[PDB]
C-alpha cells in the first residue's frame, strides 16, 4: 500500500460519511498511533493491510507491522512544534513551550493546544524534526481547556 | 473498516504559528490509560 514515511489520517466509514477518528506517523515501515484511536483494530492503506504488532492500554499507545520506532525525547527546556492533523483541514505546525504533567512515577512533557478529538495521535516534533511524542491523551483543567501529555513509546 | 491517508511531512517549520501555555499540572494515571488532576 503507501508505506512511505510521513503522517496521516486515520479514517472510518462505519459511522455517518467518511470520519476522521485520529492520526498516525509512518516511520521504517511502522505505523504508530494511540490505542484509543484504533482499539488495536487492523487498518487498511490502499489494498495492503497493517496488522497491530504492538499495544499498552495505560501507555494509550499501538505499533503496526513492527515494534515502536521512536525514541527521541522533549529535553525539558525547548520549543516544540505539534504538527497538528485536525478532521478535514490542513496538516498545520504550532510551536509552543511544554509545560509538565507531574506524576507519582516522575514528570512527563505536556502540550496545552486544544483540537477536536480526531486530531488524537499527531505527532510532537523537537527542532531537528524527530517525534518526541504523540498528542492526544490528556486532561481538562481548572479553565475547561486541554492540555495533552508527550506520549512517547519506548525503542526495544 | 479503518484505513489510512497521508497527511504531510515530519518537518520542523520555522516561523510557525507560536501559541499555548506551559502549566505544571499535578495528574494520576490509572489502569485504563486516562489521566486526572490530583488536588
Ligand atoms: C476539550 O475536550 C477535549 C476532549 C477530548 C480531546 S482529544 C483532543 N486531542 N483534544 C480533546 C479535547
Amino acid at each position: 500500500g503507501e508505506t512511505t514515511d510521513g503522517v496521516y489520517r486515520v479514517m472510518t466509514r462505519r459511522l455517518l460519511g467518511s470520519t476522521q477518528v485520529g492520526v498516525g506517523v509512518m516511520q521504517e515501515g511502522v505505523f504508530h498511533t494511540m490505542w484509543h484511536v484504533t482499539k488495536g483494530a487492523a487498518l487498511r492503506s490502499g489494498e495492503g493491510r497493517l496488522d497491530p504488532y504492538w499495544g499498552d492500554v495505560k501507555q494509550d499507545l499501538v505499533s503496526y507491522c513492527g515494534p515502536w520506532k521512536l525514541d527521541a525525547a522533549w529535553d525539558g527546556l525547548s520549543e516544540v512544534q505539534l504538527l497538528a492533523v485536525p478532521p478535514g483541514e490542513r496538516a498545520k505546525n504550532i510551536q509552543t513551550l511544554p509545560g509538565i504533567f507531574k506524576t507519582k512515577d516522575g514528570d512527563i512533557g505536556a502540550v496545552a493546544l486544544d483540537y477536536p478529538a480526531g486530531t488524537s495521535g499527531s505527532p510532537i516534533l523537537d527542532k531537528c524534526g524527530r517525534v518526541i511524542g504523540l498528542y492526544g491523551n490528556g486532561v481538562v483543567i481548572k479553565n475547561g481547556s486541554y492540555v495533552s501529555a508527550i506520549t512517547q513509546g519506548k525503542r526495544e | 473498516d479503518m484505513y489510512i491517508e497521508r497527511a504531510g511531512d515530519i518537518t520542523w517549520e520555522k516561523d510557525a504559528e507560536v501559541t499555548g501555555n506551559s502549566p505544571r499540572l499535578d495528574v494520576a494515571l490509572d489502569e485504563s490509560g486516562d489521566f486526572s488532576l490530583v488536588e
